[PDB]
C-alpha cells in the first residue's frame, strides 16, 4: 500500500473555465435534448399555445386583491 | 424492454396475450450474473488468487484556494452514487 | 409467539403432507382475518342531468357529471347560504 | 429425435484405429489406409498421454482431401474428454478485440487443465420431518430439527440458523432426498422419494421416485474441480471476469497475472493441491497466421506450460502471410525446424471404396455393388467429397421414387444434378462472357 | 407484405410429386435443372440428418440464383429457420469476420419449445384456513389446508392448497375481491390488482383495478416458442433483467456485439440436448442463405472449412455469379468462383443457365401479373425484344413507369407506344457504356 | 433579416417544373433544360408517389454541371415534407463507429416514415388540495374554470404524486391508462411573485372545459428512429448522439413486425420515401454488393443515385 | 434559472474560529440586484454539442453517464 | 546506494560549455569539440530564454553518432527545471488514444508554461493535545520556540478526524484547504522550529496541456496520469488559450515559453509535418528543435524524396544546426571524459588503442568497450585497464562491420538474405 500522489496545481487553474453569470448568455434556450422524457407533444401543441400566461392577465391578477377564503366543506 | 429475447417482458397476467407467448423453458436457459455467480462459487473460492503487487489510492488534486463548490459537489456526487450503488455490488464481495 | 412450520411423513405407501402451528390467537387472526367479501359501490347519478356520475364538487359532496351541472350546484350552493346563512 | 449433433464430414472417425504397438488395422474405428499417418498420430498420441514433454510441435501435411483433419479428429477422439483438445481455424487469431499474440496464448492457455481434488464431508438422505419455528414478529432466533433417513440409518438433528435458511430457501419438505455438504452449507435436492398429499390442489403431475440413499448418513466423497489456465486467467484479471469467459471481452490479459498464476500453479503442482492436464491446440489451416503470429509460436512453445501443438496445411512452397517470402507449407523456416511432420499419402481405389462404404453405413444408406462401383470411378476421378456428397444425393434421389436401395440410375441422376468444381470450371469457360469478372 | 418487391413472385420451386420440374409454375419460368437441385435439397433439409452440406448456385447475373434460394425458402415455410446473409456483412466494427459467421450459423439453427402452462385464474372470494381439531404440540391452533375461493365470468371453483402458501399470500397483500392467479408447475400466488367492480368513477388509480378474468378457472393451454441458438446465446452473453451492478453498466453502456466463447456455445449445446432429451424441444435446423460469397475474403473461406466440418453446422447455400476472378485478401490468387478450391471441394454446385426469349417473355408476364399491371401482347412482344438485348432486369424494371405513363396518358393498359416512350427516357447500361465510350473526354476520371 | 437558410447552389430551384402530363416546360419552377432527364425524374416521383413498387433504383448519370443534383433537388422540392428524403454523400458512409453495411441499411431505414397516431384519455386541472393521511389513502382535488372535483389515490398513485412533488396551485395533466403524473405549469396568484425563478418553473392559466379530455398526438418517425430507441434502454439519447452502433438483426425484425402489427391496427401508417446518394463511385464494392440486395427487400425505399464518372 | 453558488465565507466572520478550513470572500461592493445587458456569440457546433449528451440529472444512469 | 537515476549516455553532459560570448570551449560541462553547432545551439538557447519570438524551429542535422542528442540534452541541461523542455520520438505521436493532430498538439502545449504566484497560510508543528467534544473542538501545537491552543472549526474538525492524528504526531496544515499531511512523529522528524503560522508565497508552472486536461471534464485531472485524454475540444482549448490571455493582461500569470525536442522527426508522416507547418505559426506556439541522420530519403506515408524525409515547405521554415564527424583529438578527449563518467582509469597506450578502434568503428562502440574492458580488468583483479583487456573485449563483442563479414561468409545458414 503506497500514498496517493499529491498532484499540486495554481488555484487560479479550477476556474479557467468557469464565466460569470453576468457575462454569459442562457444556453437552456437552446436545450432541445433536456426536453425528452420530461416535455410531451400535449404541453407544446395543444396547451400551452391557448393557456400562455399574457402581461393583462398577469397585472389583473397581482393588481386585483386575495381571493376569498375556499368554504368548508359541507355534506349535502 | 426485453425486446428481441427468449425471456418475455414483464406480463400483467393471463388476459395478456405476451402471457401465453414465452415459456420458462427459455427462461431457464438463460442465466443472469448473479446465477452465473451462484454457479461459479467453488471456482471463485478455489480459483481466484492474483492481487496486484502495488495498491495506491487515486491521484489527489490539491490547490492552496480552490473554488469552494468543487469539493462539496464531488462529495456530493459520490455519496449519491455510492448510496445507489453499493447494495447492487454485494455480490461480487468474495472476487474483491 | 412463533409460528411453527411442520412438514410429516404420513401413511396414505407414504404421503408429504405440511402443517402450520400458530402459538397464539392473535397470530392466527392476524395472518388470517378472515375478512368479509367487499360491497359493490353505488353507481352515483348526477342530480341535474342523470347521466351517470363522473365528478364530485368537493365543498358540496355532490357528485356531478356536466359543467352545466356543476354551475347549478354551486348556484344552489349559493343560494343556500344566502337563505340559511 | 434428432440431438444438436448431426452426421457432419467427420462424424464416422472414433479414433485412430490402431492397436497395441501403434500398428494401424486397415479399416478400424472410421479409419482407412493412411497407415504411416496413422502411425505418427499414435506415437503422438502416446506422447500427447504421458504429458511430460512440453511444447510439441507436428505438422500433417499434404494434398486436399488425404485425411489431414480427419487424423486430428481420431485423435481427439482417443484422447477423450479428460484431455483438453482446443481446435481453432488459423483465422481465428485475427481478433478486433486483442492482438494475435494475446488470441494464441488464450488458446495455448486453453490447452492446458489444472485439476484439484479434495475431500468433503457429505451427507445424503431422505428427510423424514423438518420442524422451523420462527418468531410470529420481529427479528429472533428461528430454532429447527431435521429428520434424514437411509436404508440402514436415521439421525434427528439440530438446526442453526444459517442452516434454516438455506432450507427455508430450497423449500426442502418431506420425503425430498437432499445432499447437504456441511462446510459450505449447499443443499441440492436429488428427487422425491414419494409423492405430496394428494389432496391439495394447483400441485401439477407428480414426477417419478427416486431411491432412498443407502449405507451411512454422513460419508466422505472426492470432489473433483477442473478448470484450464485461460478460465483462471480470465477470473482473476478483472472483477466481471468471470461474465468475460462467456462473453469473451476479456481484452489483454495483463503478463503480471499469468506470471503469477503460472507460479501459483507451480506451487500448487509441488505441494501437490493441484495436478496439471496438458493437452492439444489444433489449429487448422495452419498457413492462415501471419509472420508475427509464427514468430510468437516459436517462443511461445518454449515455456513449461506449453501444450501440444497439433497444425494441419496442403499448401506447398507459398508466399508467407505478411510477407513476400515463398516458404514450405507457407511457414517460415525457423518454425519449420521446431516441428515434427507427417506426410499423408493420397488415397487408392480401394481406399476410397472402403471409405464410402463406411459413410454410408455412417449415413444409413443402402447402396447396390455396381453403385459402389460407380461411385468410387467418381471419386478416384473427380474428388472424395464429391462422391461423399453424392452419396446423400443419391440416397434421397432413391428414397423419391420409393426406392429401398440406392442403384446406378440414381448415382447418374445426382451426378448430372450436382455439379464438381471441373465440370463447372468448364461451362463457366463455355460461357466465360457471361461470368463478371475474367 | 402488401408491397411488392423483386422476387414476390416466387411462392416456391415448381415441382411435381415426382420431383420433375413443371415448365411454369409457383412463380418460376425455366430453370429446370436447378430447381429439381434444389427440390432435393429441400428434401435434404426436411431429412434434418445432415449438417454442414453446402450448395453453392453458380451462374450469370440475373438467372434466378437469389429466386431460387428464396424459392427453397418458401418449400421449407417459416417452422424451418431461413438466415439470410451478403458476403459484405461479415466485415464489422464491433467482431471478426470469423464471429460474425459463427453467430449467423447459430442463427441458421431453430429450436422448437413446447410446454404446458397451467394457471388458475379468479377473484379470491373466500380465505378461509382448514384448522385441525387436534392441534400439534397440543397449544395453539394448527392448519392443514387453505381454502382459496376463485370467481370467473362463468365459474366459482374453490381450490385446498397447501399451508405454505400463507406466506406468498400475506407477502402478495391478496386479499378478498383481487384477482389473483395461481400456477401449478411453480405453486405461487401472484396479484394481478384488484377486481373492477370494487372501483368507483372517482378513483385515480391506474394499475390498480382490472377486470374480471374471462372464461374458466382453470386455464391451460400448450405454448409453442421458436427460438435459435443464436438468440440464447445472446442473451446468455449479455444478459437483461439483473439488479446487480453488472447489470447496470450493460444498461448504461452502449450494446456491443461480443466474440462468444466456445465454452458459452457447449453449454448452450448441453442445455439444448437435455431438452431434446426431456422432450421439451424439438431441433429445427435451418439453412444459411450466404448471397454474394465471392464478398468474403480468404480468412472467412479458410473459416467456413472448418465451420462446415462441424456437426452441428446447419445446409449452408452460396451464390456467386463471378468468373475467373482474384481473391480477395490474397495477391493474384485466381479461382473460378472467386472462391479458394480448398471451399469449392467442399460444396455441390448447381448451375443455373441463361433465359430464351420465351422464357423471358413469360417472366415478363408473371411480374406484370404480380405488380397489378395489365399489358397488351404487342407490347409484351416489344418489351421481350427489348430483353433479348439489354437483360431481363431491365425490362422487369421497365413495367411500372411504363403503366404509370399510361395511366397519365388516362388508359387501363400498357400499349407499345408506352413501352416505347419509357425505352426512350430510361438507358440500359449497354446504351449508357456506349454513351460513356463516345464522350470519355468529357467524363470525369 | 437573414435567416439561417441563404442563396445556395441549388436555391433557385422549387421542382421540377412539369405540367400535368409530366411534360417539361421551357423554364418553370427554376428549371431550365433537361427536357428529356427532368421527364423521367417526374416519372420516378410519381413513382415515389404511389409508393406500391419497393426498392427501385434510378442513376442521375452525366458530366459535372449538367443538372444532376439539380434534378435531385427538384424531386426533393416537389415531393412533399410529409415524405422522407435521405440525401447522403457517398464518403459518409464510411463511420469509424459502424460498418459501412450498417450505414446503408441506416440510411435505408432513415427514409421510410411511420406516422402514428395514439388517442389517450387524460384528466387536466390545476390542484387545490392534496391531503394525505398516515402515504397509505388520499384525496386529490383538481379544478378548471367550469368545474372541480376530488378523487381517492392509491398507494401507487401517493407514491407518484410524492415523488414528482406536486403542490398546490401546479397545473398537471394525468394519463388514465398509465398513470403518469406530467407537470404543465403553476397557476399565478398574490403570493406567487418571485423574483428568481427555476430553470423549469412556468406560469400558465388555469385549464378551462372538463377535467377529463382525449389527448390526441400525430407525428411522423422513420424505422431507423424506432430502431435507436428499442437498441438500449436510453436510445433515444443516441438520436442526438449518433452513438447508435450496430443495431441487431433480430431488433430490427421484431420492429417490422410490430410497425406491421399497428398498420393492421390502425394505429400508424407508412410512408415510403426516396434515398439520394450523390458521387456514389464513392461506394466501395462492398458496399455495391449490399445495395444489391438491400433493394430486394420490401421495406426498401427508392434509392436515386448520382455519378459524373465515365 | 435559480442557479445557486456559494462562493465561500464573509470576512466578517473570518475570526469565527481560529482554525476553520474555509475560503473567505468580500463583501459584494455593489448593489444586491445587478443588471447587465451583453451580447455573446455562439456557433451553431456549440448548440449541437450542448445537445449531444445531456447535462445533469438526478438518475442513476445520468450519474454513470 | 544504486538510485534510479544510474549512469547513461548522456549522463556526463552538463551543458553546452559556452562563455558569455556564445564561443564554445573546447573541453567543457562534458562536450567536447563541434564548436559551429554549439555555437548555434547557443544562440538558439538565446533566442528561447529571450522569449519573445513564438514557434521557430531548429534542426540538427548530420551524420550518426556525430553528438545531435548530445547538443539536444546540453541544450536542456542549460535550460532551467523552470523552462519547460518536452522531449519526445517521432514514434511516440502514434497513438490509438488520439490522432497525430491532437498528439502534437499535446506536445506543443506541454512546452508551454503558465507561472503563477500565490499566498498561503501553512501551519507546521507539532501536535500536543487534540480535543473534540460533541462540533466544537480545541487543538494544542507547538513548536521548539512558542506554543498554542486552536479554536477548531466543522470543517478542519472533519478534516482532523478523517486523518487520524495523534499526540506527538509532526503535521502540516494548510489553513484554507484543511490540507493535513502527516510529515512524522517527535518524541522520526524534528519538532519545527519558528513561528507557527507563516505565510508562504508558492509558485507553480501549470503547462497549457495540463489546464486543458484538469479543465476537460469533473475529476479530468486523471487524465494527466493515466493518458485517457482523448480528441479534447478545441472550444476548450481555445477557452483556456483566451483565458491565458486574459491573465497576462492583467498581470495574474506570467508565460514561459519552453522547447519541444522531437528527436528522429523522419519517423513523422506528411500529415504530422503538414500539421506543424502551421502549428509553428500560432503565437503560443513553442521552440521546435528537431534531429535526423536521413540523406535524401522517402517521406512517410509519400513516394516523394526529400533532403531529410521532411518535405520542402517544412524545410523552409527551420534553421539547420549541421554537425561534423569527429576528429582523432576530440574522440580521446570524449573517450576520457566518458571514463571519467564511469570512474575508470586506463593507459595512455590504451586510450590510443581505443581512439583507433572508435575512428575505424565508431565512437559508440569504443564508448561501449570501455565498461567492458572494465569488466574484464575487474575480472582479473586489476585496477588499471591495459591494451589486452581492449583488445579482449573487442575480440569478445564485434561492431556492425565484422558482424556483416562474418554473416556474409555464411549468408547461406542465415534467414530471408536479400
Ligand atoms: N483415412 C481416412 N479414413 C476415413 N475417412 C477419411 C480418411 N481420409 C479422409 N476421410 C474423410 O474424407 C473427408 C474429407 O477428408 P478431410 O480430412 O476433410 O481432408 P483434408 O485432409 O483435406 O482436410 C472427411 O469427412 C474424412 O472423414
Ligand atoms: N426462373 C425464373 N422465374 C421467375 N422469375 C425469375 C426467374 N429467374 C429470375 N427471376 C426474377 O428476375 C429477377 C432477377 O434476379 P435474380 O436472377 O434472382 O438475380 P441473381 O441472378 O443475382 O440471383 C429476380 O427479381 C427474380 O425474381
Ligand atoms: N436545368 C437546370 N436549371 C437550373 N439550374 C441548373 C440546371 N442544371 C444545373 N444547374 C445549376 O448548375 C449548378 C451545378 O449543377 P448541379 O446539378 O448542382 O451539379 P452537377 O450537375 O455537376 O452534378 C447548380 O448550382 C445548379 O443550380
Ligand atoms: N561533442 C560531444 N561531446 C561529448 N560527448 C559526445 C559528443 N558527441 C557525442 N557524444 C556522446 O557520444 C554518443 C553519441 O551519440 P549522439 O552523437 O548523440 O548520437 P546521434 O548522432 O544519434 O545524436 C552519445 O552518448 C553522446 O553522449
Ligand atoms: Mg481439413
Ligand atoms: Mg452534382
Ligand atoms: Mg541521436
Amino acid at each position: 500500500i503506497t500514498p496517493g500522489i499529491c498532484f499540486s496545481t495554481a488555484s487560479l487553474v479550477l476556474r479557467a473555465t468557469d464565466v460569470h453569470p453576468l457575462q454569459r448568455i442562457d444556453m437552456g434556450r437552446f436545450d432541445l435534448i433536456g426536453l425528452e422524457g420530461r416535455v410531451s407533444r400535449y404541453e407544446a401543441d395543444t396547451f400551452l399555445p391557448r393557456h400562455r400566461l399574457s402581461r393583462r392577465v398577469l397585472l389583473e391578477v397581482a393588481t386585483a386583491p386575495d381571493p376569498p377564503p375556499r368554504p368548508k366543506p359541507v355534506k349535502m | 424492454q426485453p425486446v428481441a429475447s427468449p425471456i418475455g417482458p414483464r406480463s400483467p397476467g393471463p388476459s395478456h396475450p405476451t402471457f401465453w407467448t414465452y415459456t420458462e423453458a427459455a427462461h431457464r436457459a438463460v442465466l443472469f450474473p448473479q446465477q452465473r455467480l451462484d454457479q461459479l462459487s467453488e471456482i471463485i473460492e478455489r480459483f481466484i488468487f492474483v492481487m496486484p503487487p502495488v495498491e495506491a489510492p487515486p491521484p489527489s488534486l490539491h490547490a492552496c484556494h480552490p473554488p469552494p463548490w468543487l469539493a462539496p459537489r464531488q462529495a456530493a456526487f459520490q455519496e449519491q452514487l455510492a448510496s445507489e450503488l453499493w447494495p447492487r455490488a454485494r455480490p461480487l464481495h468474495r472476487i474483491v | 409467539p412463533i409460528i411453527t412450520y411442520h412438514s410429516v411423513t404420513v401413511p396414505l405407501a407414504r404421503c408429504s403432507r405440511t402443517f402450520i402451528t400458530f402459538s397464539d390467537d392473535a397470530t392466527f387472526e392476524e395472518w388470517f382475518p378472515q375478512g368479509r367479501p367487499p360491497k359493490v359501490p353505488v353507481r352515483e347519478v348526477c342530480p341535474v342531468t342523470h347521466r351517470p356520475a363522473l365528478y364530485r364538487d368537493p365543498v358540496t359532496d355532490i357528485p356531478y357529471a356536466t359543467a352545466r351541472a356543476f354551475k347549478i350546484i354551486r348556484e344552489a350552493y349559493k343560494k343556500y347560504i344566502t337563505a340559511h346563512g | 429425435v434428432t440431438r444438436i449433433e448431426r452426421i457432419g464430414a467427420h462424424s464416422h472417425i472414433r479414433g485412430l484405429g490402431l492397436d497395441d504397438a501403434l500398428e494401424p488395422r486397415q479399416a478400424s474405428q472410421g479409419m482407412v489406409g493412411q497407415l504411416a499417418a496413422r502411425r505418427a498420430a499414435g506415437v503422438v498420441l502416446e506422447m500427447i498421454r504421458e504429458g511430460k514433454i512440453a511444447g510439441r510441435a507436428v505438422l500433417i501435411a499434404g494434398q486436399p482431401g488425404t485425411g489431414k483433419t480427419a487424423i486430428a479428429m481420431g485423435m481427439a477422439q482417443a484422447l477423450g474428454p479428460d484431455t483438453p483438445f482446443t481446435a481453432i481455424a488459423g483465422s481465428e487469431i485475427f481478433s478486433l478485440e486483442m492482438s494475435k499474440t494475446e488470441a494464441l496464448t488464450q488458446a495455448f492457455r486453453r490447452s492446458i487443465g489444472v485439476r484439484i481434488k479434495e475431500e468433503t464431508e457429505i451427507i445424503e438422505g431422505e428427510v423424514v420431518e423438518i420442524q422451523i419455528d420462527r418468531p410470529a414478529t420481529g427479528t429472533g432466533s428461528k430454532v429447527g430439527k431435521l429428520t434424514l433417513k437411509t436404508t440402514e440409518m436415521e439421525t434427528i438433528y439440530d438446526l442453526g440458523t444459517k442452516m434454516i435458511e438455506s432450507l427455508t430457501k430450497d423449500k426442502v419438505q418431506a420425503g425430498d432426498v437432499i445432499t447437504i455438504d456441511k462446510a459450505t452449507g449447499k443443499i441440492s435436492k436429488l428427487g422425491r422419494s414419494f409423492t405430496r398429499a394428494r389432496d391439495y390442489d394447483a400441485m401439477g403431475s407428480q414426477t417419478k421416485f427416486v431411491q432412498c440413499p443407502d449405507g451411512e448418513l454422513q460419508k466422505r466423497k472426492e470432489v473433483v474441480h477442473t478448470v484450464s489456465l485461460h478460465e483462471i486467467d480470465v477470473i482473476n484479471s478483472r472483477t466481471q471476469g468471470f461474465l468475460a469467459l462467456f462473453s469473451g471481452d476479456t481484452g489483454e490479459i495483463k503478463s503480471e497475472v499469468r506470471e503469477q498464476i503460472n507460479a501459483k500453479v507451480a506451487e500448487w503442482r509441488e505441494e501437490g493441491k493441484a495436478e496439471i492436464i496438458p493437452g492439444v491446440l489444433f489449429i487448422d489451416e495452419v498457413h492462415m497466421l501471419d509472420i508475427e503470429s509464427f514468430s510468437f509460436l516459436n517462443r511461445a512453445l518454449e515455456s513449461d506450460m506449453a501444450p501440444v501443438l497439433i497444425m494441419a496445411t496442403n499448401r506447398g512452397i507459398t508466399r508467407i502471410r505478411g510477407t513476400s517470402y515463398q516458404s514450405p507449407h507457407g511457414i517460415p523456416i525457423d518454425l519449420l525446424d521446431r516441428l515434427l511432420i507427417v506426410s499423408t499419402t493420397p488415397y487408392s481405389e480401394k481406399d476410397t471404396k472402403q471409405i464410402l462404404r463406411i459413410r454410408c453405413e455412417e449415413e444409413d444408406v443402402e447402396m447396390s455393388e455396381d453403385a459402389y462401383t460407380v461411385l468410387t470411378r467418381i471419386g478416384l476421378e473427380t474428388s472424395l467429397r464429391y462422391a461423399i456428397q453424392l452419396i446423400t444425393a443419391a440416397s434421397l434421389v432413391c428414397r423419391k421414387r420409393k426406392g429401398t436401395e440406392v442403384q446406378v440410375d440414381d448415382i447418374k441422376r445426382v451426378y448430372s444434378l450436382f455439379l464438381d468444381e471441373s465440370r463447372s470450371t468448364q461451362y463457366m469457360k463455355e460461357y466465360q462472357d457471361a461470368f463478371l469478372f475474367n | 407484405t402488401q408491397r411488392i418487391a423483386s422476387h414476390s413472385h416466387v411462392k416456391g420451386l415448381g415441382l411435381d410429386e415426382s420431383g420433375l420440374a413443371k415448365q411454369a409454375a409457383s412463380g418460376l419460368v425455366g430453370q429446370e435443372n436447378a430447381r429439381e437441385a434444389c427440390g432435393v435439397i429441400v428434401e435434404l433439409i426436411k431429412s434434418k440428418k445432415m449438417a454442414g452440406r453446402a450448395v453453392l448456385l453458380a451462374g450469370p447475373p440475373g438467372t434466378g440464383k437469389t429466386a431460387l434460394a428464396l424459392a427453397i425458402a418458401q418449400e421449407l415455410g417459416s417452422k424451418v429457420p431461413f438466415c439470410p446473409m451478403v458476403g459484405s456483412e461479415v466485415y464489422s466494427t464491433e467482431i471478426k469476420k470469423t464471429e460474425v459467421l459463427m453467430e449467423n450459423f447459430r442463427r441458421a439453427i431453430g429450436l422448437r419449445i413446447k410446454e404446458t402452462k397451467e394457471v388458475y385464474e379468479g377473484e379470491v372470494t373466500e380465505l378461509t384456513p382448514c384448522e385441525t381439531e387436534n392441534p400439534m404440540g397440543g397449544y395453539g391452533k394448527t392448519i392443514s389446508h387453505v381454502i382459496i375461493g376463485l370467481k370467473t365470468a362463468k365459474g366459482t371453483k374453490q381450490l385446498k392448497l397447501d399451508p405454505s402458501i400463507f406466506e406468498s399470500l400475506q407477502k402478495e397483500r391478496v386479499e378478498a375481491g383481487d384477482v389473483i392467479y395461481i400456477e401449478a408447475n411453480s405453486g405461487a400466488v401472484k396479484r394481478q390488482g384488484r377486481c373492477d367492480t370494487y372501483a368507483t368513477e372517482f378513483d385515480l388509480e391506474a394499475e390498480e383495478y382490472v377486470p374480471l378474468p374471462k372464461g374458466d378457472v382453470h386455464k391451460k393451454k400448450e405454448i409453442i416458442q421458436d427460438v435459435t441458438l443464436h438468440d440464447l446465446d445472446v442473451a446468455n452473453a449479455r444478459p437483461q433483467g439483473g439488479q446487480d451492478i453488472l447489470s447496470m453498466m450493460g444498461q448504461l453502456m452502449k450494446p456491443k456485439k461480443t466474440e462468444i466463447t466456445d465454452k458459452l456455445r457447449g453449454e448452450i449445446n448441453k442445455v439444448v440436448n437435455k431438452y431434446i432429451d426431456q422432450g421439451i424441444a424439438e431441433l429445427v435446423p435451418g439453412v444459411l442463405f450466404v448471397d454474394e460469397v465471392h464478398m468474403l475474403d480468404i480468412e472467412c473461406f479458410t473459416y467456413l472449412h472448418r465451420a462446415l466440418e462441424s456437426s452441428i453446422a446447419p445446409i449452408v447455400i452460396f451464390a456467386s455469379n463471378r468468373g475467373n476472378c482474384v481473391i480477395r485478401g490474397t495477391e493474384d490468387i485466381t479461382s473460378p468462383h472467386g472462391i479458394p478450391l480448398d471451399l469449392l471441394d467442399r460444396v455441390m454446385i448447381i448451375r443455373t443457365m441463361l433465359y430464351t426469349p420465351q422464357e423471358m417473355k413469360q417472366i415478363i408476364k408473371i411480374r406484370a401479373q404480380t405488380e397489378g399491371i395489365n399489358i397488351s401482347e404487342e407490347a409484351l412482344n416489344h418489351l421481350g425484344e427489348i430483353g433479348t438485348k439489354t437483360t431481363l432486369r431491365y425490362s422487369v424494371q421497365l413495367l411500372t413507369p411504363a403503366n404509370l405513363l399510361a395511366k397519365i396518358n388516362g388508359k387501363d393498359s400498357i400499349e407499345k407506344e408506352h413501352v416505347e416512350e419509357i425505352s426512350e427516357l430510361f438507358y440500359d447500361a449497354k446504351s449508357s457504356a456506349k454513351i460513356l465510350a463516345d464522350q470519355q473526354d468529357k467524363y470525369m476520371k
